[PDB]
RNA sequence: UUACUUAUUCAAUGAAGCGGAGCUGGAAUUCAUUUUCCACGUUCUAGCAUUCAAGGUCCCAUUCGGGGCUGAUCCGGGUUG
């Protein structure tokens, strides 16, 4: 399931959570995809979205809001986005 | 010719604001003008008798 | 995988020029001296042109063609990066670090700038870089 | 800290208007100044400002509901009901 | 208050941006994103429906 | 012996949808001596999907005349059992009704080219 | 002998609504060519609190389609809308919370609120808080829809009055007991003056039909007819039933 | 009860899109091709939309600009229910 790859992600591979860390990760080209919970406001999700049509990354939708998308990622707080830079151990890049 | 370009707006039910268009058809026209067109409106529809329909007979 | 390329037009939108379009010509990714942050050097437009029709003989037309660049160094974080890119030979070499803080040949610069952004707007090319964004 | 046994938000009202009436309005009550989430940012910021007005403070957002409820199971079930008319009209 | 704004010369009653004396700076950098991205999501819309109204 | 019974509403290419019954039972093999035989209530599920996706598969790309002329002479039941010999015989699992939930326009036109 | 109070409510001189802090007239737009021929978007900027109403007003705002310029309207707000958000209002428009999608063009079914009576008339059906009106059938020919009233009534009405889809928001005010005098004091203090309701058997003959006598009763029955006059009208009028009822709303 | 609207009555709107026919396509697939129906440029985002409108076309006694038609179909003046 997506929420066991995100948790083998977050055990072997790196990532960086917040809008303003993931901006800059595409902006520097490292990061390979972005995941964006389902309750993102829709203009930073579109933002999001262009930025990486520009960059080339993939993005895959969290059908779950921030909470949700904490849970997944392991910690206590509200994450609206994600950015896998490495996956380390899952075939996350690969799937879908 | 390569500074101008192709403008075109679209008049759609909510896309831009109409163009000014005849609303000769769609005046409130005053009273006076309202009686006259009515008034002729119902001689018309009514059954005239031959009195008229002799008259509105010129040659 | 990187975008922020030495030609590259996207939209300032902060600061005195706000939802202006500029086209980077120098990205400082890694600090600098004065701006130890990730920034660029872009050449935007302060004032676009207006639009021309048949209706004007020339005069108007040359008025309504005049365009008023800047110059500016910009944070990444304030620049809004667009897929649109503007060829950058013209002023490159006029536009550096060493043509900054210091006035006269940044007027300088500006006056190579608008030479440059004229010439490619009287040139019917990158219409929608010398258009204007309306927020 | 349980101050009170079985009152709870009703000490206010002390001994008058009787028992029933005042668990009623107790319900009613701790429905009504609840801490609500918000949909749109996740949030417990959703407070009441009066009877199916209810803000959120930190998006600054204002949502239409129910008098002392966020949402009403009826509201639910049009909700419900009207996407099941859409989808089917849709497809 | 607004005839002392009246007296009052123009710097201290805007801000040299777009929008100066009457959006904040937030807000304005929020209409100019929307905007823009609103303005690329219409032309890619506009081009799918040309190309698909050309593939039927 | 167990009874099988399965619907299905499929939608049908004429702006109908038809509402389908199947009705199937288990049946004493040769060589057996047990009285009862009963199946193991999964073998229910699997007869059941696999009735489902024939029926949904047949009836769609096919109109209500096609349907009643194939429904006709009785080959259905024989398909079925060719389908679902793997896990059993499976003999007279038959189709049951089917009843329009709704229709188009009056089709005067449909009409002359039944009578025409 | 003398004028009775609903004969003084008639005149109203303090019997008017207070109607300061009110935020305007609740309608919905005007049926000109784009609720007709199409849809129009606008939005949802505010909801506020109407004075005297149990259900929250939505301040939204349309595009002039003749004009530039804007145009605010003073909805009633369905459970659910939020501000900032897109409502789209005509004929046209997708069936969702808010839309102001006409009869005939919402399905079988449907929950909608503020409908209107007849085809332009901006709003006039379910529009308290928590009331909702449910479509029960159409007739397309003499188009017409059937539909069911909080009242638990059917009515006939033409399918081009419109009707904003979903359920008036604030419902389940009622639920909580006012608890008060003072409650209702300000309640009606804000809504007209109606309150406190002095009993007929307590003031005198002269003030209503049912004061005076050594006890407090009514002396005569309390069920009045539909052809009585004014003065007259006191109690029940033209009471069908009384008393107790066993049963259910037989609907 | 019937096919009525002009008297009268009711309700709105800055009396703006009424009725009818045409530009375009999707249909049963046409027992000969308007014969029957429909659509008449907008739904992931609290952005914007206004200078007889840009473009197109013809004519320019040609100054720092214009004129007609178009864009924005035609007919009926019944403002609509």
């Amino acid at each position: 399931s997506i929420n066991q790859k995100l948790a083998l992600v977050i055990k072997s591979g790196k990532y960086t959570l917040g809008y303003k860390s993931t901006v800059k990760s595409l902006r520097q080209g490292k990061s390979k995809l972005i995941i964006i919970a389902a309750n993102t406001p829709v203009l930073r999700k579109s933002e999001l979205e262009y930025y990486a049509m520009l960059s080339k990354t993939k993005v895959y939708y969290f059908q779950g809001g921030n909470n949700e998308l904490g849970t997944a990622v392991g910690k206590l707080f509200r994450v609206g986005v994600v950015s896998i830079l490495e996956a380390g151990d899952s075939d996350i890049l690969t799937t879908l | 010719n390569p500074l101008t370009h192709s403008t075109p707006k679209n008049f759609g039910i909510g896309q831009a604001v109409q163009p000014k268009r005849n609303l000769s058809r769609y005046v409130k026209w005053p009273e006076y003008v309202r009686v006259q067109r009515q008034k002729k409106i119902l001689s018309i529809r009514l059954k005239v008798p031959p009195t008229i329909a002799q008259f509105q007979y010129t040659l | 995988a990187k975008f922020l390329k030495a030609g590259k037009v996207a939209v300032v939108v902060r600061g005195r020029y706000a939802g202006k379009k500029v086209v980077i010509v120098k990205p400082h990714d890694e600090g600098s001296k004065s701006h130890p942050f990730g920034h660029a050097l872009v050449a935007g437009i302060e004032r676009y042109p207006l639009k021309v029709t048949k209706k004007h003989g020339a005069k108007k037309v040359a008025k309504r063609t005049k365009i008023k660049p800047f110059i500016k160094v910009v944070n990444y974080n304030h620049l809004l990066p667009t897929r649109y890119t503007l060829d950058v030979e013209a002023f490159k070499s006029v536009v550096s670090t060493e043509t900054f803080e210091q006035p006269s040949q940044r007027e300088e610069a500006k006056k190579v700038v608008k030479k440059a952004f004229e010439e490619r707007h009287q040139a019917g090319k990158n219409q929608w870089f010398f258009s204007k964004l309306r927020f | 800290a349980k101050r009170t046994k079985k009152v709870g938000i009703t000490g206010k009202y002390g001994v008058r208007y009787g028992s029933s009436l005042r668990r009623q309005v107790k319900k009613l009550e701790i429905q009504q100044h609840a801490r609500y989430d918000c949909s749109f940012c996740g949030k417990k910021t959703v407070k009441r400002g009066a009877a199916g007005i209810w803000t959120c403070s930190c998006c600054k957002k204002t949502v239409a509901g129910g008098a002392y409820t966020v949402s009403t199971a009826a509201a639910a079930t049009v909700r419900s009901t009207i996407r099941r008319l859409r989808e089917m009209v849709e497809a | 208050r607004p005839r002392q704004y009246a007296t009052v010369s123009k710097t201290h009653k805007t801000v040299s941006r777009a929008y100066g004396g009457s959006r904040c700076a937030n807000c304005v950098k929020e209409r100019i994103i929307r905007a823009f991205l609103i303005e690329e999501q219409k032309i890619v819309k506009k081009v799918v429906k040309e190309q698909t109204e050309a593939a039927k | 012996q167990t009874l099988i019974e399965a619907n299905v509403t499929v939608k049908t290419s004429d702006d109908y949808v038809l509402r389908i019954f199947a009705i199937a039972f288990t049946r004493k093999q040769a060589n057996q001596v047990k009285r009862h035989s009963y199946a193991q209530s999964s073998h229910i599920r699997a007869i059941r999907k696999v009735i489902s996706e024939i029926l949904t598969k047949e009836v769609q790309g096919s109109t209500l005349a096609q349907l009643t002329s194939k429904l006709i002479p009785e080959v259905i039941n024989k398909e079925i059992e060719n389908a679902t010999k793997d896990i059993f015989p499976l003999q007279n699992i038959h189709v049951r009704k089917v009843k329009l939930l709704k229709q188009p326009k009056f089709d005067v036109g449909a009409l002359m080219a039944l009578h025409g | 002998g003398r004028v009775i109070r609903n004969q003084r409510k008639g005149a109203g001189s303090i019997f008017t609504s207070h109607t300061r802090l009110r935020q305007g007239a609740a309608k919905l737009r005007t049926l000109d060519y784009a609720e007709r021929h199409g849809y129009i978007r606008g939005i949802v900027k505010q909801i506020v609190h109407d004075s005297g109403r149990g259900a929250p007003l939505a301040k939204v705002v349309f595009r002039d389609p003749y004009k530039y310029r804007l145009r605010e309207e003073i909805f009633i707000a369905n459970e659910g809308v939020h501000t900032g958000q897109f409502i789209y209002a005509g004929k046209k428009a997708s069936l969702n919370v808010g839309n102001v999608l006409p009869l005939g063009s919402v399905p079988e079914g449907t929950i909608v609120s503020n409908v209107e009576e007849k085809p332009g008339d901006r709003g006039a059906l379910a529009r308290a808080s928590g009331n909702y009106v449910i479509i029960i059938g159409h007739n397309p020919d003499e188009n017409k829809t059937r539909v069911r009233l909080p009242s638990g009534a059917k009515k006939v009405i033409s399918s081009d009055a419109r009707g904003v889809i979903g359920v008036i928001a604030g419902g389940g005010r009622v639920d909580k007991p006012l608890l008060k005098a003072g409650r209702a004091f300000h309640k009606y203090r804000l809504k007209r003056n109606s309150w406190p309701k002095t009993r007929g058997v307590a003031m005198n003959p002269v003030d209503h039909p049912h004061g005076g006598g050594n006890h407090q009763h009514i002396g005569k029955a309390s069920t009045i007819s539909r052809g009585a006059v004014s003065g007259q009208k006191a109690g029940l009028i033209a009471a069908r039933r009384t008393g107790l009822l066993r049963g259910s709303q037989k609907t």
